[PDB]
């Protein structure tokens, strides 16, 4: 289990980089913190609390678009 | 030969109280040791399924790609392993 979290780490920093910072032009005031920057996603976001989102059921497959 | 017939004379300086003590309960230790060290080894006779197997028998699990257990899609906890 160690060499997904890995993978995890790098994947979290692309999220945040590539789309989720650039976005602090469009969103308004109310989505960002005291020092300006829009929020931002963590382990946490997905996972919730459990060792897998929703304990690993795959929704993603059903969908073509994603 | 002749040599050993004085061998009595050891009890006037060791005495027999201690002596029988002493070899008693040696004798019961080296018992319980060596009946167990036969026991951990291939000569096990308790474990042996001769002349035949009374208890159900070990089965194994299927592995993953990662060479572990394959976790199952909707459990709230992950599945146990005992090897690493
Ligand atoms: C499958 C059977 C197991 C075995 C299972 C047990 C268990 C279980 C016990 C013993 C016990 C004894 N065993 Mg044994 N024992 C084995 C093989 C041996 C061998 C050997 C050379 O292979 C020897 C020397 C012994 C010796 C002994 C004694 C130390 C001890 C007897 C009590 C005592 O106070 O002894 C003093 C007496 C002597 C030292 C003389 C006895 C030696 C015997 C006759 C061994 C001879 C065997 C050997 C093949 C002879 C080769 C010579 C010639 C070619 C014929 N065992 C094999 C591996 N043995 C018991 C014990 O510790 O009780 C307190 C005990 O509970
Ligand atoms: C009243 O009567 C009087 C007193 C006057 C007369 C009495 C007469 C009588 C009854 C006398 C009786 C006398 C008796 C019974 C005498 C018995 C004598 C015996 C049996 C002596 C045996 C001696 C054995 C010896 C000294 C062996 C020593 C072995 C040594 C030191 C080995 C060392 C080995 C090493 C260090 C190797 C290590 C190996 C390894 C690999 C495990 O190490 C890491
Ligand atoms: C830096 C934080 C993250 C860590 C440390 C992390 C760690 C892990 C680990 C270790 C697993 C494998 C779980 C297992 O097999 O027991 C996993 C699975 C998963 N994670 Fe993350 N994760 C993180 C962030 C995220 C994020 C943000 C999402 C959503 C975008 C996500 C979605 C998933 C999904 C869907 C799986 C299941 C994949 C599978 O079935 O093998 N994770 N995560
Ligand atoms: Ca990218
Ligand atoms: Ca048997």
């Amino acid at each position: 289990k160690r060499v997904p979290a890995w993978h995890a780490i790098r994947n979290v920093r692309d999220i945040n980089i590539q789309y989720v910072e650039p976005l602090g032009e469009v969103l308004p005031a109310s989505r960002k913190g005291p020092l300006g920057d829009p929020f931002k996603v963590n382990c946490l976001t997905c996972h919730q609390g459990a060792y897998k989102p929703l304990f690993g059921v795959p929704m993603a497959k059903d969908y073509p678009a994603l | 030969s002749d040599k050993f017939a004085g061998m009595y004379k050891l009890w006037t300086f060791i005495d027999p109280r201690r002596t029988l003590i002493f070899i008693v309960a040696f004798q019961i230790m080296l018992g319980i040791l060596i009946h167990m060290i036969v026991l951990g080894s291939d000569l096990n006779w308790h474990n042996d399924g001769i002349p035949r197997f009374y208890s159900p028998r070990p089965v194994d699990v299927a592995v993953g790609p990662a060479g572990i257990p394959l976790e199952i899609p909707g459990s709230p906890m992950p599945q146990a392993r005992n090897y690493n």
